[PDB]
């Protein structure tokens, strides 16, 4: 019997700072035990300072990104070139996903950008449209490897102030873009070591009020 | 849902219906009224699939109430039961059938007689002196075969009904949290509050 | 009805400078229902420590079995079993039940008393030995543990630093797994002293 | 929901400094029966694109008709049909990719793996893959079926990343493709010796080679193999 | 999920946990399970996240359209029945929802309606919904009286979620508290189980099963 | 597989391709499907590689023990041992074996043993997946009492066609000639047989 | 796995990668797939990891006892016969796919065994999930009359093809050279082309970060 | 079968076990004692598959009684629980396993301490302050987490137990016909007749 | 079925057996599997009797309507109509059709249409269950530009072998000769072809 779904592997990661947000994703694309491409980007600038990635089944991922990019285009036409806010984008994506509730897009979606107060924003979605704003989210094949590391290093979970008898928690603070990129690179090298579908290359998209910048780093190719 | 009983006596129809609403390993409610008044002298109890039951009952209720307003006249219990049966008879060959079993207790004002109809989800109608749906019947029918007489009073009918509820409470596996009892006679429909 | 994920639980082991650490959570449940918050998964036979995740009845059975076997070993050999040897005994015993296996994920940890070398090892349910310089993971949150260990770990950590690393690895991994947590225990093992610490963690 | 009947095996391809090469054998298999031997699975579109197709042949012939019709439709009311408004490889691919994904979404797929090889109007090499699931990807080397498992490893030794493309000539590239086709003939049970090869260069244009044969094969060592273990005779 | 809401002398208490799961994978610990439909209506979420999130938001839009058309805030009964009639249309399709529509109006007073994805709609004083509903019921039922104070009712609701958060593997994160009065709903904070458990254990002397 | 054995004037010749498959992948392109169970009793193996191998080894053992006690076994005897194994274990085997041997009294003899474990003595036999495509050709072309060169050409042309149509067959064409003179191994490469 | 075997002038060489997997997770990044049956007979193993180790040890044990009984150096065909009859008996349920190689008084040999108990002979062989990547290299570059250094190069190149192109293979290349008249040389981690890059950050925690409830000395002595 | 509870307090272990035996749609008995005395200071309650339960209980009982006669000595609750666990651990890999879950309540006379062990049909043993098998635990564990204290008296334990039975009678779907309560302490085993 | 169509110097000849089966029972032993869709365009039918019949009738209708408007259709056109039906209804059909026709410009032409609905123009084509047994024979014996008598013998010998081995084939060998001269029907009985 024909199976309409497939698994193209890879993994993605979004972190939000005080005045910036990053959306990272490896560039490897796979099916079963074969590599299709060592450089196939799945993190995209969608306009209006919104970056997006839909990881999982690439055909559904590309379809969704294509539809959202098109949604941004028509939002401009219909509402006098108004900027689509990250919260409005998030709600719009929920309806795109839930529209196919009974034949879902097989993807974990993450978008990143700046909220209307200029602060860093990351939104994350399940395959059928449920969403939530967070400081932190890993998605895809190696999400279960990376996410707990992010809980520990971004949100300082399980970390207490030394000498306070486990009574005072380590205080929350925003991370600098330099510190965030260190965590992204270490997260992906760790994921590459222990997950076979992750590797080849890492592409990070950084979003500030000035625009969208890119950075690329080599990953292990085995 | 689960337990719905009905007894027709000399001058009235008495309907008893369990109060429990269970879902999984939790009794969510113990005061549920599994009945709708279709018209001043016609009462319908119901049991079956979750959601379907109330949706069907209220749909029938709306139709009978619509008829009453249009004609300024109350349909006979026989007429209401036939309407209900046909709706279930349509339903069984639908894409998704109503899985609802009903008892219709009514007092025909033209005949001055109580009438009890038992209709299952297939649309199988029968007029009876006493009726039950589900596993209840496996205890109550034999019990009523023995103790029922056609000329009994409403009070005798309630004692006969107490005998059924006691038997069910003794031998049924599930806790159905007692019953709400309602009487249908020449003066309409009223609820017995202390049972 | 997947034997390895009915009860839940996790074990992790790490090596440091002239020391080893082995840690485990305390949960024992029946699928969603948490039943016990005192169920320790680490045992020891002499100076050789064994952690076991998986189906709890087999965890108990294997502990009793290896206690049995190491006791006879000591009586006949007139010495305590070493980690490298015990690792081989575990592997033999598991593969003996090749087509009716114990649904477990054992982890050996200890220091060889002759050479002084830190030693850790892991197994699948069927006996395949997984030796490692750095760390071994096991249980329902193994994916999480793999990610935590691979990022947090660095070689030649001092016993006091190693404690912090292994503890943070276990805690943050357990918090992302529904069937793991409910308390935790960490064993810091040096050449001739062993410290056992209970960790404070979230109880949900 | 389908099952493929008459099928074509591997399509292999790679980029080189000035263009792209693509190849596919001339076999139409009917299960284990090697039924048809004169099947052309490389279909040129204009003078700048070649579409290589594996999988179901009835669906391949349908796709041929679509591409043939696309050329006709593009020419309508188009004075620059043979110039600025000619069909690009990227246009031809995106069209096929759309169709493939739409058909999978209707649960009635075209049972194919497709590689669109060509050169764009600005001289850039185009090489991209699409299949029955609507999955798309691009790489310096691309291959379908057994080609993915056996050809890609060999072709990646020549062009392992983007920076290796300018360093690779058409002679070196074609040699690797022809070698890969031989390896597939050794090892793929649904491959044939006869094949077609196409070169789309930004200077010399489209060169379509038919009736090529796998040659320089090593079989001599077979005489020395006796039994499966203990046999000395 | 574990969600509850109960009626009492001083109005309605609504308490929920904040965990989201995908099998045994803890997907989130900071999820919001109460949706504020209007200043007098609340909706609780249990079951499929997308199903609950999408349709209860949609319910809020329908309630807004009611008050625009009718120049009057929608009743709790009518609001719950919009949702129940909607999910009944989808009956069999595979929606997963266990919701509670809690609120106050003049004609009804404080009211709670249980609505689930099989089309069940029930008015009641006490409900617990979710995978950990039974754990919440155990504590809530054994301490419930109508005459509880606003302070005691808030705590019991909080303590009942904590009970379920502890025992149920698929509940946890933090407790979100709400209090519904004649003047509308009032938020009573997010309470992390990470700190709340130890605070409750120490002060109350309970949870003796746990290693202190 | 495509395999065959053909009796002729001076004895018998066995023939086989050299392809082994695991699905559509060719695990071994230089396989030897012609195997010795005795000096001048050989067999062609089709079906499961593991099953036919395990059977041939047991038969070789039985005939070696037979020879130690009773001297050279007949070709019929060898076929009977193959049958006994194939028939009694029919539920657990996938083996199509052709047995061919040379006696001095009986000259060349061919026995075919299909899946069920039945025995059939024939002038010539064909078997394996690729044999289906050459039933027509072989029936039309086979003649009794052919010469060595004619029989070699008959097998070479037959297996060439079987190989051409069957995807599960290919590689080289191995042959083994069984006569009073002795045992001769022959091999024929694609470049020769493909263009017949 | 990816494993290979290559014959040469005066002997035989086998090689293997060093990745072990559990679904998509890398369990062991440096496991040993080359197994010693006897001093000059070695085995490369793919498939079920425990089965390859257990079956290689059992036959290795019986080969040692046989060697002592007969006062002879063991032969590769004996190991081959014992392995195949054992594997056949279990009807494929023991998932061991082996490349058996070695030198003995008869000469130098190279065989492969499948789980169901079928054996092959060849000058070059490859087994495992990356066998197609390896065999592509072997079919391209193999020739008759290879030298020792040429066969090692060819073997390791075939393993590298698996390492890079197969997701079921990775990390390092192990080699074992068995030459006639010489001791077999086991080259553990002959190539190490997948060294982990320096991490961006040290995640050494301040002492006292972890909250502790109890402490106690454990008694390991009698 | 169905409901079996256990609470360990300061000086005793209290076992509560439902009285209903149901088969199909009939409650065949409402006074069933789902327990066996293994030794003077050790009691075992049980629940699970029909037939298996009693067959297993009596088999364990016979073995412990045999031991007592042979050694003229009572096995500790810990020793009995380990014996029982091993029998179940053998059973689970048999041709037909015992599908029986047990609670073992005992008073260790050497330690002067009450002990409660919960063992499931797989042979999963845990010592607990309070225990339950089946769906009961889904209500009682959270309830006891709140109300239980380690230093409670036997009377306080019985009131704590009444609170559990009330909750179960309110929220459980099935009618389990109340419980038989038994106390295990320094003076042995005795039954509470009025519960 | 065993069916075939063969082009030659003067045009094309279609050939078929006459057996129809319902399991192992022969429902009709004198079947006519060679059917007219146009004056000099015929087809051989294999697979489901009901499906191939329903298709041929629709094609015959289409070509009759084509002829009314645009004159005589080409053999390629006829094959395209068959394809269109077979391809678009591939999920609900079991039909293996060989189309053969005679133009004066294009002479003899043969198109084969297997299960999937693909089209293949060939010098000759074989199809049906019994064709498997004669791939070897037909490949070895076919020559281009044969005479009428040679082509008749080629088909007669081929189908004779197909019939001999295939249980699903038998009865008489029907043939239809398509040339500029006209249309000629031939029949050959068992007593002749069996002893070839
Ligand atoms: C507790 C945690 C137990 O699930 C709650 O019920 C919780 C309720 C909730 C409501 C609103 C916001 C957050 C949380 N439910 C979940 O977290 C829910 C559990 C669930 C999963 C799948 C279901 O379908 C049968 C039903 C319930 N988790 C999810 O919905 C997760 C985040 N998403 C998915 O599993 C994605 N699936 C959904 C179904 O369609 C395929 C994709
Ligand atoms: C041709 C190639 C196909 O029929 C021959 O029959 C050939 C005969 C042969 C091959 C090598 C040595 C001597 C003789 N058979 C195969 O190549 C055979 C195909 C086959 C496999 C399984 C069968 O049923 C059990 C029947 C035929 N190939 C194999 O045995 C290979 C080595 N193994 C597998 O494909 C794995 N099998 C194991 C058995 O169970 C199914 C998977
Ligand atoms: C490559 C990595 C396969 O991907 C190799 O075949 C490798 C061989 C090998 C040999 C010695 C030491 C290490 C590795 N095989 C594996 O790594 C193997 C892959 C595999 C997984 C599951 C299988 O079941 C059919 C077969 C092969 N991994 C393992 O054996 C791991 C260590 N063990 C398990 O996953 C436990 N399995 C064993 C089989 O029974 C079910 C549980
Ligand atoms: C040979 C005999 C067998 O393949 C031919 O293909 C022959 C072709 C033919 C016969 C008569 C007229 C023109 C052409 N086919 C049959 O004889 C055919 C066998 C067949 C049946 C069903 C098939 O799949 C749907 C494929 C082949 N016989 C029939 O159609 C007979 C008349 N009917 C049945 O056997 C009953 N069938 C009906 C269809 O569903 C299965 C049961
Ligand atoms: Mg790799
Ligand atoms: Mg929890
Ligand atoms: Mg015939």
């Amino acid at each position: 019997q024909f199976n309409p779904y497939g698994d193209n592997g890879g993994t993605i990661l979004g972190i939000a700072g005080e005045d910036f947000a990053v959306l990272a994703g490896d560039t490897r694309n796979i099916t079963d035990y074969s590599i299709n491409s060592r450089y196939e980007p799945k993190v995209f600038d969608c306009g209006d300072n919104i970056v997006m990635s839909a990881n999982g089944f690439a055909a559904d991922g590309d379809a969704l990104v294509k539809r959202f990019k098109n949604s941004v285009k028509w939002y401009h036409f219909d509402h006098n070139d108004k900027k689509l806010s990250i919260n409005s984008a998030a709600r719009n994506i929920q309806h795109l996903l839930y529209g196919k509730r009974f034949f879902p897009y097989y993807v974990h979606t993450i978008i990143a950008g700046l909220d209307e107060d200029g602060k860093g924003a990351v939104y994350s979605f399940d395959p059928v449209g449920s969403y939530e704003r967070e400081q932190c989210r890993a998605g895809g094949a190696a999400a279960s490897l990376i996410m707990p590391f992010l809980d520990n290093q971004v949100n300082f979970k399980n970390q207490y102030e030394p000498g306070t008898n486990g009574k005072v928690k380590k205080p929350l603070k925003y991370l600098s873009v330099e510190e965030v990129i260190k965590l992204v690179r270490d997260s992906f090298t760790s994921a590459t070591e222990r997950h076979i579908q992750v590797g080849d290359g890492l592409e990070i998209l950084i979003v500030t009020k000035d625009g969208v910048r890119k950075e690329f780093y080599e990953l292990k190719r085995d | 849902m689960d337990i719905i009983l009905g007894i027709r006596v000399q001058d009235s129809v008495i309907l008893a219906s369990s109060k429990a609403v269970t879902r999984g390993i939790s009794v969510l409610k113990d005061s549920d009224d599994k009945t709708r008044q279709l018209s001043p002298h016609t009462l319908m109890s119901f049991a079956g699939e979750a959601g379907d039951t109330v949706q069907f009952a209220e749909y029938i209720q709306a139709n009978i109430q619509l008829y009453s307003i249009r004609e300024d006249y109350e349909l006979s219990p026989q007429a209401v039961s036939s309407f209900v049966r046909q709706e279930l008879a349509k339903s069984i060959r639908s894409r998704r059938p109503y899985q609802v079993n009903v008892l219709i207790g009514g007092y025909d004002k033209k005949k001055n007689k109580p009438e009890l109809y038992q209709i299952d989800y297939l649309g199988t109608k029968v007029e009876l002196p006493y009726g039950a749906h589900g596993y209840s019947g496996f205890y109550t029918f034999s019990l009523l075969d023995h103790h029922y007489r056609p000329d009994m009073t409403t009070e005798e009918g309630l004692d006969l009904l107490k005998l059924c509820v006691q038997e069910l409470e003794k031998r049924m596996p599930m806790d159905f949290k007692g019953v709400i009892v309602k009487i249908v006679d020449k003066d309409g429909i009223r609820q017995v509050d202390d049972f | 009805s997947d034997p390895s994920s009915i009860n839940g639980g996790i074990v992790v082991a790490m090596t440091g400078k002239d020391c080893v650490a082995i840690a485990c959570d305390l949960r024992l449940g029946s699928q969603s229902l948490g039943v016990s918050n005192k169920f320790e998964k680490i045992f020891h036979y002499g100076h050789v420590f064994l952690g076991i995740t998986g189906l709890a009845t087999d965890v108990t059975t294997l502990n009793e079995m290896f206690r049995y076997k190491t006791n006879l070993y000591k009586l006949k050999e007139e010495r305590a079993i070493e980690p490298e040897t015990f690792t081989q005994l575990v592997s033999s015993s598991l593969y003996e039940r090749r087509f009716g296996p114990y649904f477990v994920g054992p982890v050996v940890a200890g220091i060889n008393s002759k050479s002084g070398k830190p030693f850790i090892a892991g197994f699948d349910l069927i006996g395949c030995i997984d030796e490692a310089k750095d760390f071994i993971v096991s249980g329902t949150a193994s994916d999480q543990l793999f990610g935590m260990c691979e990022s947090l770990y660095e070689p030649n950590l001092e016993p006091e630093d190693l404690f912090e690393t292994i503890s943070q690895a276990l805690l943050n991994a357990a918090d992302r797994d529904a069937l793991s947590g409910w308390g935790a225990v960490v064993y810091i093992i040096k050449k001739d002293e062993v410290v056992k610490r209970y960790l404070k963690m979230r109880q949900d | 929901t389908q099952q493929p009947i008459v099928t074509g095996t591997s399509v292999i391809s790679m980029k080189y400094d000035n263009g792209v090469i693509i190849a596919a054998d001339n076999l139409g298999s009917y299960g284990s029966l090697l039924r048809f031997n004169g099947v052309e699975r490389l279909i040129p579109v204009g003078d700048n694109t070649v579409v290589g197709i594996s999988g179901d042949i009835s669906d391949m012939q349908h796709i041929e008709r679509l591409l043939k019709d696309l050329v006709t439709e593009n020419a309508y009311d188009n004075p620059l049909a043979d110039a600025e408004e000619a069909l690009e490889p990227s246009y031809i691919f995106e069209y096929l990719a759309t169709v493939m994904y739409q058909r999978r979404s209707k649960m009635n797929p075209l049972w194919n793996a497709i590689i669109v090889a060509g050169v764009q109007s600005n001289g850039d090499q185009f090489l991209r893959y699409v299949n029955l699931l609507g999955v798309t990807y691009s790489s310096p080397t691309l291959a379908t079926g057994f080609g993915a498992h056996m050809a890609n490893p060999l072709l990646r030794k020549v062009v392992d990343r983007e920076s290796d493309i300018p360093k690779t000539t058409v002679q070196v590239a074609e040699e690797a493709i022809v070698n890969a086709m031989r390896v597939l003939y050794y090892r793929d049970a649904r491959s044939s010796r006869n094949f077609s090869l196409a070169i789309i260069d930004k200077n010399t244009g489209l060169t379509f080679k038919k009736n090529l044969q796998v040659e320089n094969m090593k079989w001599d060592f077979a005489k020395d193999i006796k039994g499966y273990g203990t046999q000395k005779i | 999920t574990t969600t509850l809401a109960f009626r009492f002398q001083g109005g309605i208490i609504v308490a929920v946990d904040s965990r989201a799961t995908a099998g045994n994978w803890v997907a989130s610990q900071t999820v919001k399970k109460v949706i504020e439909i209007n200043p007098f209506l609340l909706g609780t979420m249990a079951g499929g996240v997308a199903d609950c999130q999408f349709w209860e938001t949609w319910l809020g839009s329908q309630c807004r359209l009611h008050e625009l058309r009718e120049k009057e805030r929608i009743s709790v009964a009518a609001a719950s029945k919009i949702l129940s009639n909607l999910v009944y249309q989808y009956k069999g399709a595979g929606l997963s929802m266990g919701t509670m529509i809690c609120g106050y109006t003049r004609k009804e007073g404080p009211t709670i309606y249980y609505v689930d994805s099989d089309g069940t709609r029930l008015k009641g004083d006490i409900f617990c919904v979710g995978s950990g509903q039974t754990f919440a019921y155990g504590v809530l039922d054994s301490n419930y009286k109508w005459d509880l104070s606003v302070e005691d009712a808030l705590y019991l609701g909080k303590r009942s979620i904590l009970a379920a958060a502890h025992r149920d593997a698929y509940s946890g994160g933090s407790v979100n508290l709400y209090h519904v009065t004649e003047d509308g709903w009032i938020y009573h904070g997010n309470h992390d189980v990470g700190e709340l458990f130890w605070k409750v254990k120490e002060e109350e002397g309970s949870f003796n099963n746990v290693i202190g | 597989t495509s395999i065959m054995a053909v009796t002729f004037k001076d004895g018998v010749i066995l023939g086989a391709d050299s392809r082994t498959t695991t699905g559509a992948y060719i695990a071994n392109r230089v396989t030897d499907k012609l195997t010795r169970v005795h000096d001048k009793i050989w067999c062609c193996r089709s079906g499961s590689a593991a099953d036919t191998q395990a059977i041939a080894d047991i038969v070789q053992y039985h005939l070696e023990l037979y020879t130690s006690q009773y001297g050279t076994p007949s070709t019929e005897t060898a076929a009977s041992v193959f049958k006994e194994l194939c028939y009694e274990n029919k539920d657990n085997l996938t083996a199509g074996i052709i047995v061919a041997g040379y006696d001095d009294k009986n000259k060349g003899e061919v026995y075919t043993i299909p899946l069920g474990g039945s025995v059939h003595k024939l002038p010539y036999a064909i078997a394996g997946s690729g044999s289906t495509f050459i039933y027509g050709y072989c029936d039309k072309n086979f003649r009794e009492n052919m010469s060595k060169e004619e029989t070699v050409d008959f097998i070479k042309h037959s297996l060439s066609q079987a190989i051409k149509w069957d995807g599960s067959s290919g590689g080289v064409i191995r042959m083994v000639v069984l006569t009073a003179a002795g045992v001769e191994r022959l091999i024929f490469y694609p470049d020769e047989y493909e263009q017949l | 796995t990816t494993i290979v075997g290559v014959k040469f002038n005066n002997g035989v060489v086998i090689a293997a990668d060093t990745r072990s997997t559990q679904g998509p997770i890398v369990a062991d990044k440096n496991c040993a797939k080359l197994h010693r049956i006897s001093p000059k007979i070695w085995c490369a193993g793919a498939g079920t990891a425990a089965d390859t180790e257990a079956v290689t040890q059992l036959i290795g044990s019986n080969i040692e006892l046989h060697s002592l009984y007969t006062s002879r150096e063991p032969r590769v065909v004996s190991a081959l016969q014992m392995l195949k009859q054992h594997l056949f008996k279990y009807q494929g349920h023991i998932g061991a796919y082996l490349i058996v190689a070695g030198v003995d008084p008869t000469g130098s040999h190279l065989f492969s065994i499948h789980a169901h108990g079928s054996t092959d002979v060849g000058y070059y062989l490859s087994l495992g999930s990356g066998s197609l990547a390896a065999m592509a290299v072997l079919e391209s570059h193999w020739k008759q009359d290879l030298t020792k250094e040429e066969a090692i190069k060819l073997a390791s190149d075939a393993i590298q093809a698996g390492i890079w192109n197969d997701l079921g293979s990775g990390s390092n290349v192990d080699v074992c050279v068995m030459e006639i008249g010489k001791d077999a040389e086991y080259l553990r981690n002959y190539l190490t082309p997948n060294v982990r890059e320096e991490k961006q950050k040290s995640y050494k925690f301040p002492r006292g970060t972890t909250a502790v409830l109890k402490e106690s000395i454990v008694n390991i002595c009698d």
